[PDB]
């Protein structure tokens, strides 16, 4: 995927893919891609903030450089119970979870603003390589998904 | 409750890649840069196009556009940059348009996804826009086919 | 009950006169010709008083003077059973709830809610009609 | 309460009641004691409506 | 309770202590007030919570005052 | 065509200046700029009847259109001439393409719809509620052109899927699934709205339990 | 009416929007004319009219009770437009056409007002 | 004083307004005279017929005065009959239309603003003739079987279009320029809903309807002349939606020579604001100003 493939106000689900994963033509390649698809913490939402709204973005400590300009990547797994929160409203910049109605402010580092969610969605650092393809700029700085007793 | 002074529909921005700007009395709409890309950067020396529409809020007098500057290169204005009394001034010819143009000679590399500051002066106000790069109706560039891994 | 229909015949004559006058006055020197909405309403407004008045005229000439139609009747003249009057019923509130359910379905255009409301109204109306006619359980 | 309203010669309006037990010499029924069982409230449920008639 | 208030007082459970309803109402209003603590950014809901809590507190206080003065039993 | 442009502006002046401005720059707190939205946005917003809007609320609802096909094209051309933008697909005769937009791979469209649309529009485009007064309307009434333009322009809260994020062939596959999932009859009886367990539980309580209790009354005795 | 009258005290919109004010006089008038004045006509009728004519009851006691509940639930349906996000009816109690058409009044508040 | 008895009625700038104002003052005087009599009778019996402390027997039980009753039904009939005659006289004068107006104005009302077009100008002295009819844009609206007499509800052919048109904006109040002392004809057509064409100084208004001919509405009214120059506000009176209170307009009255100069400027491609400045007039409306676009003070 490339940064110009997504317009302002658009959202797209992305998955962690490597060169060695292959195109799925080979039997071992299919199993590797199947594992990517069924990974419960794999899906990530890529949103492109409208440039006129970039002044309203509030950065989280330790995540000020996690965005490639106006492209932001947040985990698709809701922090409450693990449902995919993929109801992205482009104008209000709200991420709504269809399971228990949790709402996250995409401008304020996906901080929850409604529902039973109390923790913000993890942000994935992103960048581009020499060929211009969007790649991850590291790993999540916090665990992804529902919380547990041993978390943080 | 949702029909009060704070309304969700009324404050919505256009679903376009351009940027709105207020240059004192001139409304800058759909401000974006056209720059086809091949690699991670558009190298210096490449000529790109800056496209926008200037709207005259006032309806009594006229206005003229001068001195578009940016820290990405030099911007050249060709044509009659005067906006009429209550009309528009279309700078650039975007895709889907069946002649004022803004030609930018790059000094430092640019890439789609970031914001680059541009300065607009007409006669009564100088503002910064932070213009983005917008691919228009161009098709998705082909991706080389991955191997078996 | 000669006064009751005389009230309706008096209203009938005025409504008939107004309906005729309005139709003629709108046919001439009025843009668009006869104004149909008001003329139709006035003509059938006469019909409302005509049907009620005619029925009361037929009922009046059948039965003789009632105690409440007498100019010098005694209270003891009305002794006897008056008729059946329902002592209590919770069916009327169910009928309104049934009708309100259908109206809400029609307002939001939910055909399933409209169908439920119509079925509720029929069941609720059936209960009101059959309330004082159901026999004892048979076992 | 049978639902039938009767006008007395002096103008009183009274409703005919169906006693469920013994009555007084004046005609008013003797009050009965609650026994935890349902009590009839409609005359038609007590058989006052009769039967329409045997046949198809 | 007496049979004059509840006719079938001897046929089943017919009395609930007034202290249970009074304390429950006060805990009812307190739970509404603590729910303003949350992630919601609007305050329309907060005023609704305040109004309902105030109504519940007023009802509990009126009942307690009337029972204390002896106007109701 | 100069005839189409002046007709569109003439229609625009008495219907779209109060909220969008005379020069399409937008009226603050009343309406956004129409520069660069393109003919596709105008086609969707007018043919679906969403525009002209009547008031400010959580979400502008759909209603009967205020213009016919010829006036929609004129309005689209006028807005298109101001800023450019995406255009509605057209067939050989120049009319708005409807049948040619139906893709041939409905299985691919189903997976794409479930990845990209099901979240807001439900498993079978029945609609879904959004945050505060907003909602994803049922998709059973939109023609293929309207679905294509909605995916292109991203109206209100729907993401503006570009031709690079979703290729024309992918969009045609999605509208094929949208059009077929709405025209496919239910196989196990009445569909009950297709909303899942919620109508199913309501139907049980109001039909089966009512019948079961009603039958119990008939067999059983009172008191 | 207190909300409107407070808003009209000073020029400029202090706390109400145009839409909310439009909904206010529509519903204010609907409630006063159809939900207060018309029913209380029958309010005084059930109080004294059988007494005034020396009657023991109305002609149809169950139909009389049906009117009250039809009136209470019908009024609640129209008022229930205020809980919708769009709001209640805003075209005035006169409901002049074609302002009440689905093109110009697409909200569900107007439909609840009609039903 | 006539101003006190007018109860806020503007003086008027047209002879029809003057005649209407004269009828209003006389009717108010008649109404006040009747009200004073009835209020005095109510106050008289309330102050002098109260129960005293030295009365034991009930008052005289009279409840029928036939001669008084018959008299009290004729006097109100006479007053309304007199008022009806003057009412009929005034409305005939106000609704009278001359077959040869000097200025014809096309008034187009829409949600939520105004558009003013100059259909035809024909001065009675022959010093100015102009035909502003634009039939090549009226035939472009036709939409066509059709649900209504072969036409779809989007026909819009009932509207009128002109070469010189003043179009209203959200940040620019539309100003209509008219000559003083000339007969003006107003043709009212509404695009969408019903609006209201009210100039308070005209002391007259008429509703602006879509498809006025199909609704049997006479959408044309004339004023004999405007007796003074200046600027007068105009407001919408018919509930037309969200911005029913924010679509005011202004009527600017200038001298015949000034009006001719203004029309020439408009014919020369000048906008309404600069053409007004060309005749030494304020470019914007002075009686009213555009409303702030913000939905309120809390935004
Ligand atoms: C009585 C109940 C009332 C409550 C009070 C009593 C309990 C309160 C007392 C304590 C207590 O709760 O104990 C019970 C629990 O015990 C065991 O939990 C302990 C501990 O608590 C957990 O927090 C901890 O997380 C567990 O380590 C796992 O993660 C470790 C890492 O994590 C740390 O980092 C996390 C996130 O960050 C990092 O994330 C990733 C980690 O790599 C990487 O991405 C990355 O490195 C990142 O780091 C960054 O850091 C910096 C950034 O700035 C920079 O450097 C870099 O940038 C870098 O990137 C945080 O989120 C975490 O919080 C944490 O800080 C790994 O290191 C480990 O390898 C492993 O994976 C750990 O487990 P351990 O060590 O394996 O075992 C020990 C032993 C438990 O000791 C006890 O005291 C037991 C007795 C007391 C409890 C009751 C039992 C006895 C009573 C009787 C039996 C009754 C009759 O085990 C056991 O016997 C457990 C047996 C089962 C229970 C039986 C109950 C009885 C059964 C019947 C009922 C687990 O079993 C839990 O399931 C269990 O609940
Ligand atoms: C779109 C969704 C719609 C949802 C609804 C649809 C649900 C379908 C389920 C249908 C229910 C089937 C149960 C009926 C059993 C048949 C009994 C029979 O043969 O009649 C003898 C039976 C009396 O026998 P009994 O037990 O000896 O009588 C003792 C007393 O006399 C009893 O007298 P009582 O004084 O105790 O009270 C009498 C009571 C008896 O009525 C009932 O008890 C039936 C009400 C059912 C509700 C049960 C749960 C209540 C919870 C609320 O009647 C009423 O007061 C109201 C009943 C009005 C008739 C309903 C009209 C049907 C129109 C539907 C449209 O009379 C009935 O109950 C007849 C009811 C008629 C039902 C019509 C069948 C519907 C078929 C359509 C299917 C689709
Ligand atoms: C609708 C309004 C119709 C009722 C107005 C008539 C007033 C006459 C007063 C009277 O006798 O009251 C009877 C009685 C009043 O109670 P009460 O004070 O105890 O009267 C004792 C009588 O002295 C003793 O009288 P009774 O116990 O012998 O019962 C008399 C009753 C006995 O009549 C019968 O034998 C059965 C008639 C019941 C009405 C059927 C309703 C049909 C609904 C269809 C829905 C689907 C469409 O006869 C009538 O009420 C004559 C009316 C003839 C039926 C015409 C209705 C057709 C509706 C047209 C739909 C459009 O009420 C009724 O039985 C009928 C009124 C129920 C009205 C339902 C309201 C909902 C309607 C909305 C439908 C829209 C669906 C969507
Ligand atoms: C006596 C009995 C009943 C009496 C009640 C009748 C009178 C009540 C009076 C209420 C006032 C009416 C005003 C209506 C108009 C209105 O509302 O327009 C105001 C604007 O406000 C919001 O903008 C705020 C700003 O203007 C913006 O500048 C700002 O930006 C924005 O900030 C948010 O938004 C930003 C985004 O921009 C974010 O950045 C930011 O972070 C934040 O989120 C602001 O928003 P926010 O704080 O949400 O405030 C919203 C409204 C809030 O509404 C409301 O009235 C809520 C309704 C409450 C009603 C109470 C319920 C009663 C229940 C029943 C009666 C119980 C049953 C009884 C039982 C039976 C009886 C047995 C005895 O505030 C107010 O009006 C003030 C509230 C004061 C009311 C006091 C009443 C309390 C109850 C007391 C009762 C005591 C009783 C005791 C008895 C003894 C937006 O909505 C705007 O569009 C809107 O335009
Ligand atoms: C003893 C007891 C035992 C008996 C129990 C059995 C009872 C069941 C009886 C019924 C069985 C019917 C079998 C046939 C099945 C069938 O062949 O099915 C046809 C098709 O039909 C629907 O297609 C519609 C169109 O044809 C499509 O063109 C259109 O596209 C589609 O639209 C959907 O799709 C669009 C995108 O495509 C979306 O845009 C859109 O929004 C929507 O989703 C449409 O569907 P829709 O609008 O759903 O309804 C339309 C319904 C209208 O509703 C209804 O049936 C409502 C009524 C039933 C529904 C269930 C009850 C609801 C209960 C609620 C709880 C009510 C709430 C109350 C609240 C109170 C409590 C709360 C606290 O019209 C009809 O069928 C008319 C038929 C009416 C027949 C009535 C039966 C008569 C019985 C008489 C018995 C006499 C016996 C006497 C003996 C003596 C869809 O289903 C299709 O899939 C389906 O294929
Ligand atoms: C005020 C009541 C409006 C009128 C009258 C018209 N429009 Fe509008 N429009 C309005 C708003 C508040 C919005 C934004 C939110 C929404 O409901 O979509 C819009 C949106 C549009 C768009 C979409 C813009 C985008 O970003 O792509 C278009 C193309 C549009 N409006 C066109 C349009 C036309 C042609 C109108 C005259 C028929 C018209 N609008 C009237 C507010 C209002
Ligand atoms: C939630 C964030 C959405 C996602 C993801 C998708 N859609 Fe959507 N859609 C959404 C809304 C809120 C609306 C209404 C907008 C309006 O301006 O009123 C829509 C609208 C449509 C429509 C138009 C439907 C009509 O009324 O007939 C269509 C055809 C549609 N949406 C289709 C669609 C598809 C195919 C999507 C996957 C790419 C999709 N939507 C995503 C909300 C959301
Ligand atoms: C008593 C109800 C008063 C309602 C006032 C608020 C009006 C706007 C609500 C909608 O939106
Ligand atoms: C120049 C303005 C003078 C104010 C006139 C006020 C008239 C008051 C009339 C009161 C009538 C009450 C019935
Ligand atoms: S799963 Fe996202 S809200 Fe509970
Ligand atoms: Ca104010
Ligand atoms: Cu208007
Ligand atoms: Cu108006």
């Amino acid at each position: 995927m490339r940064p110009e493939d997504i317009d302002a106000g658009g959202m797209e689900t992305v998955f962690p893919w490597r060169e060695s994963d292959g195109d799925g033509t080979t039997v071992e390649s299919e199993h590797k891609l199947t594992e990517i698809a069924m990974g419960v913490r794999n899906p990530v939402m890529l949103i492109r903030i409208k440039p006129a709204d970039m002044h309203r973005v509030i950065k989280r400590k330790g995540q000020e450089s996690f965005n490639f300009g106006e492209l932001f990547a947040y985990t698709k797994v809701c922090s409450h119970l693990g449902c995919p929160s993929s109801l992205y409203e482009q104008q209000t910049y709200r991420i709504l979870c269809p399971c228990h109605q949790s709402q996250f402010d995409a401008l304020e580092f996906a901080k929850p603003i409604f529902g039973p969610a109390a923790r913000a969605l993890a942000q994935l650092p992103i960048t581009i390589d020499e060929d211009g393809y969007l790649v991850a700029n590291g790993d999540f700085v916090e665990p992804v998904g529902p919380a547990f007793w041993e978390r943080k | 409750c949702s029909a009060g002074q704070i309304s969700q529909t009324t404050t919505q921005e256009p679903a376009v890649n351009g940027v709105n700007a207020q240059a004192g009395q001139v409304s800058l709409r759909n401000v974006h840069l056209r720059a086809p890309q091949q690699t991670d950067y558009v190298e210096p020396g490449t000529t790109v196009e800056l496209l926008f529409v200037a709207a005259n809020d006032s309806t009594e007098g006229s206005n003229k556009l001068k001195s578009i500057t940016s820290d990405v290169g030099e911007v050249t204005l060709t044509g009659d940059s005067t906006v009429p009394a209550d009309g528009v001034l279309i700078v650039g010819e975007p895709d889907g348009q069946i002649a004022v143009t803004a030609e930018v000679e790059l000094t430092k590399p640019i890439t789609n996804g970031l914001l680059y500051d541009f300065t607009f002066t007409f006669e009564d106000g100088e503002t910064t826009v932070a213009v983005p790069i917008s691919a228009g109706e161009q098709p998705r560039r082909p991706v080389p086919p991955a191997g078996p891994g | 009950m000669h006064i009751e229909a005389r009230l309706f015949e008096i209203l009938t004559a005025f409504f008939a006169l107004a309906a005729v006058v309005y139709a003629v006055l709108t046919a001439m020197f009025a843009t668009g010709g006869v104004e149909w909405a008001g003329t139709t309403a006035l003509v059938l407004t006469t019909g409302l008083t005509l049907i009620t008045g005619t029925f009361f005229r037929f009922v009046a000439r059948r039965l003789d003077t009632r105690p409440e139609d007498y100019e010098d009747a005694e209270i003891s003249d009305g002794a006897g059973e008056l008729g059946f009057f329902a002592p209590h019923s919770w069916w009327p509130i169910l009928i309104s709830l049934s009708f309100s359910t259908a109206a809400v379905g029609a307002a939001l255009w939910l055909p399933w809610l409209i169908a439920a409301g119509v079925a509720f109204v029929i069941t609720s109306v059936c209960g009101l009609v059959f309330e004082y006619y159901w026999g004892p359980e048979k076992h | 309460e049978t639902g039938i309203i009767k006008r007395l010669p002096h103008g009183a309006y009274v409703e005919l009641h169906q006693p469920l037990g013994p009555v007084d010499e004046h005609g008013h029924p003797i009050p009965l004691e609650y026994a935890g069982a349902p009590l009839p409230k409609r005359m038609n449920k007590l058989g006052s409506g009769g039967a329409p008639g045997t046949g198809s | 309770v007496d049979v004059e208030d509840v006719p079938s007082a001897e046929w089943g459970w017919s009395h609930m202590p007034i202290g249970v309803m009074h304390i429950g109402g006060l805990l009812s209003a307190a739970f509404l007030l603590v729910m303003m603590r949350g992630n919601h950014v609007g305050h329309v809901e907060d005023w609704f919570l305040i109004g309902f809590a105030a109504v519940i507190v007023a009802l509990v206080g009126r009942n307690w005052w009337l029972r204390r003065r002896g106007w109701i039993r | 065509q100069s005839a189409l442009l002046r007709t569109g502006k003439q229609l625009f002046e008495t219907s779209c200046v109060s909220c969008h401005g005379a020069n399409l720059q937008g009226v603050p707190d009343r309406g956004p700029s129409l520069i660069g939205t393109g003919e596709a946005a105008v086609y969707f917003q007018v043919s679906t009847g969403r525009m002209p809007a009547m008031r400010g609320e959580a979400q502008a609802p759909s209603k009967p259109p205020h213009f016919d096909e010829s006036q929609i094209d004129a309005l689209g051309a006028y807005v298109q001439a101001n800023g450019g933008g995406p255009t509605v697909p057209r067939d050989d005769h120049g009319a708005v393409a409807q049948e040619s937009l139906i893709g041939g791979d409905v299985a691919r469209g189903g997976d794409l719809f479930r990845l990209n649309c099901a979240s807001c529009h439900n498993f079978t485009g029945k609609g879904g509620a959004l945050s505060s007064g907003k909602y994803a309307p049922d998709l059973g009434d939109a023609n293929p052109a309207q679905i294509y333009t909605a995916m292109l322009t991203g109206p209100q809260n729907m993401p503006k899927f570009s031709d690079r994020q979703l290729t024309p062939d992918e969009k045609r596959d999605i509208v094929a699934y949208v059009r077929e999932s709405a025209e496919t009859p239910s196989y196990g009886g009445y569909g009950l709205g297709g909303f899942g367990p919620a109508p199913e539980g309501m139907a049980m309580w109001i039909i089966g339990m009512v019948a079961a209790i009603g039958v119990a009354m008939w067999i059983g005795s009172r008191a | 009416a207190l909300f409107m009258r407070t808003e009209l005290a000073m020029p400029g919109l202090q706390f109400l929007s145009n839409e909310q004010f439009n909904q206010l006089f529509t519903m204010h008038g609907t409630v006063m004319l159809l939900f207060y004045a018309t029913p209380i006509v029958f309010g005084f009728a059930n109080l004294v009219l059988p007494l005034q004519i020396g009657a023991p009851d109305v002609a149809f006691p169950r139909l009389n009770a049906l009117s009250f509940w039809l009136f209470l639930f019908g009024a609640l349906i129209a008022i229930a437009g205020f809980i919708t996000p769009g709001g209640a009816a805003d075209f005035g109690w006169t409901a002049y056409s074609p302002l009440t058409d689905a093109i110009h009044s697409p909200g569900a508040g107007g439909d609840l007002w009609i039903m | 004083w006539s101003d006190a008895l007018a109860l806020g009625w503007p003086t008027g700038i047209t002879p029809e307004a003057k005649l209407n104002r004269e009828l209003w003052i006389g009717s108010v005087i008649a109404s006040f005279a009747v009200g004073a009599i009835v209020w005095g009778l109510i106050f008289w019996t309330s102050a002098f017929h109260r129960k005293k402390a030295t009365d034991t027997e009930l008052p005289r039980q009279f409840g029928y005065n036939m001669p008084l009753e018959l008299t009290l039904t004729v006097i109100p009939f006479l007053i309304i009959s007199v008022l009806f005659y003057f009412t009929v006289v005034v409305q005939e004068r106000m609704m009278h239309k001359d077959p040869n107006p000097e200025v014809v104005i096309d008034v187009t009302a829409f949600q939520w603003n105004w558009k003013f077009g100059y259909q035809k100008i024909a001065f009675a002295d022959g010093s100015f003739d102009y035909d502003g009819a634009d039939p090549e844009r009226k035939e472009a609206m036709t939409s066509r079987v059709g649900p209504i007499r072969g036409m779809t509800p989007e026909d819009r052919t009932y509207l009128n279009f002109d070469k010189i048109e003043t179009l209203g904006t959200s940040s620019e109040i539309p100003v209509l320029v008219l000559p003083a002392g000339k007969r003006i004809e107003f043709v009212l057509n509404s695009a969408d809903v019903i609006h209201g064409f009210w100039v308070p100084e005209f002391l007259f208004k008429r509703d602006v309807l879509p498809e006025p001919k199909a609704n049997n509405s006479d959408n044309v009214f004339q004023v004999s002349e405007i007796q003074q120059t200046g600027a007068f506000v105009g407001r919408c009176t018919e509930m037309c939606g969200t911005f029913h209170a924010m679509m005011n307009f202004e009527v600017r009255v200038v001298e015949p020579n000034d009006f001719k100069a203004y029309i020439d400027q408009r014919n020369a491609g000048k906008t309404n604001a600069e053409a007004l400045a060309a005749i030494n007039q304020p470019p914007l409306a002075i009686t009213t100003e555009p409303f702030e676009s913000r939905r309120g003070e809390l935004v």
